[PDB]
């Protein structure tokens, strides 16, 4: 129905930069709370940024911050998130979740619904 | 700050299972936002529980979450197969970073 | 058949105020009395009506307008008072009849840096009538054609982020509000109980 597809990632150098793209199929990503869940090989998960729906909140992973920054191209109904400046300790698998109460009158609790295929990056010599 | 989740559980089908899930005063007890998802190795985890006793489309009864002050607690029934998966339990906090992850259980059954 | 009033006031995410909502409820049987389980209620009050006897009369049809402002601006809601809360953000009549609920609500809508996620018109050509919402961006001018797109002495951004943050005055905290407002012309009967 829903669907999170990823592009982007894959192999890099230490120092330079990537860009990942979260395409949104099956629903209008427009208006819906966005937010990337990152998870190095073998561990569990971690948070890396925020998009709300207004488009004036953005909220950053504190060890994220300073760097990769994120956008929505709501004219190409796509979200953005752009790597810059890596390091080896980023190498991980990326996924882009929506918020499920995006509606106005929810009056229930957050829950990370629809999930993203996910993709991963590498970052070494 | 980061939720801590236990290690490994084992049973046999007919058996049933309890995960603890502790955190501070600001994430779990006080906001009792806290969710729980499921992971098999080779997808992307799907969503098993929310707000705790709303359970989602799909699942089974046999998952039974509870929040107890700052502990928040699963519990399995009926022992199967397909638990063999990892679990993480999530919350939204209020200081900066909106949620965080539980360090994560893998259930293995006998 | 009862009304959803623990729907919008368990709301989990409210509107700004300059875009606030509104939502009609009617066809239902509806109770005051179950309101005052929410909250510390630092405001309750009405206007043309008094609370006690409130559950008794049938009305034509109430509204319900949800919005979230500062907390030392609360005053500025009352019928037919000036100040920058009702000039060109929303306003209601000089005649208003109904009543306004309020809870300071700093425990989900505040966090550390500020919650840049409300905001207000701070600059507006010409105050506003009664009940009408605007959403018109454009640049304030500048005794020229306003910056298209940039800002200069003047030509600022019409909207301003309030940035709440959890360690304010109790005046700065924001507060989430909701608005009563029905006429009484004893039109068909359409709510009460």
């Amino acid at each position: 129905q829903v669907q999170l597809v990823e592009s982007g990632g894959g192999l890099v150098k230490p120092g330079g930069s990537l860009r990942l793209s979260c395409a949104a199929s099956g629903f209008m990503i427009s208006d819906s709370y966005m937010n990337w869940i990152r998870q190095p090989p073998g561990k569990g998960l971690e948070w890396v940024s925020y998009i709300s729906s207004n488009g004036y909140a953005i909220y950053y992973g504190d060890s994220v911050k300073g760097r990769f920054t994120i956008s929505r191209d709501n004219a190409k109904n796509f979200l953005y998130l752009q790597m810059n400046s890596l390091r080896v300790e980023d190498t991980a698998v990326y996924y882009c979740a929506r918020e499920q109460p995006g509606g106005y009158y929810d009056s229930s609790g957050y829950r990370l619904d629809p999930w993203g295929q996910g993709i991963l990056v590498t970052v070494s010599s | 700050s980061a939720l801590t989740q236990p290690a490994s559980v084992s049973g046999s089908p007919g058996q049933s299972i309890t995960i603890s899930c502790t955190g501070t005063s600001s994430d779990v007890g006080g906001y009792n936002y806290v969710s729980w998802y499921q992971q098999h190795p080779g997808k992307a985890p799907k969503l098993m529980i929310y707000d705790v006793s709303n359970r989602p489309s799909g699942v089974s009864n046999r998952f039974s979450g509870s929040k107890s002050g700052n502990t928040a607690s699963l519990t399995i029934s009926g022992l199967q197969a397909e638990d063999e998966a990892d679990y993480y339990c999530s919350s939204y906090t209020s200081s900066s970073t909106l949620y965080v992850f539980g360090t994560g259980t893998k259930v293995t059954v006998l | 058949n009862l009304c959803p009033f623990d729907e919008v006031f368990n709301a989990t995410r409210f509107a700004s105020v300059y875009a606030w909502n509104r939502k009609r409820i009617s066809n239902c049987v509806a109770d005051y009395s179950v309101l005052y389980n929410f909250a510390p209620f630092f405001a309750f009050k009405c206007y043309g009506v008094s609370p006690t006897k409130l559950n008794d009369l049938c009305f034509t049809n109430v509204y319900a307008d949800s919005f979230v402002i500062r907390g030392n601006e609360v005053s500025q809601i009352a019928p037919g008072q000036t100040g920058n809360i009702a000039d060109y953000n929303y306003k209601l009549p000089d005649d208003f009849t109904g009543c306004v609920i309020a809870w300071n609500s700093n425990k989900l809508d505040s966090k550390v840096g500020g919650n840049y996620n409300y905001r207000y018109r701070l600059f507006r050509k010409s105050n506003l009538k009664p009940f009408e919402r605007d959403i018109s961006t454009e640049i304030y001018q500048a005794g020229n054609k306003p910056c298209n797109g940039v800002a200069g002495v003047n030509c600022y951004f019409p909207l301003q982020s309030y940035g709440f943050r959890p360690t304010y005055g109790v005046g700065h905290q924001p507060y989430r509000v909701v608005v009563l407002s029905f006429e009484l012309l004893h039109a068909p009967a359409t709510v009460c109980g």
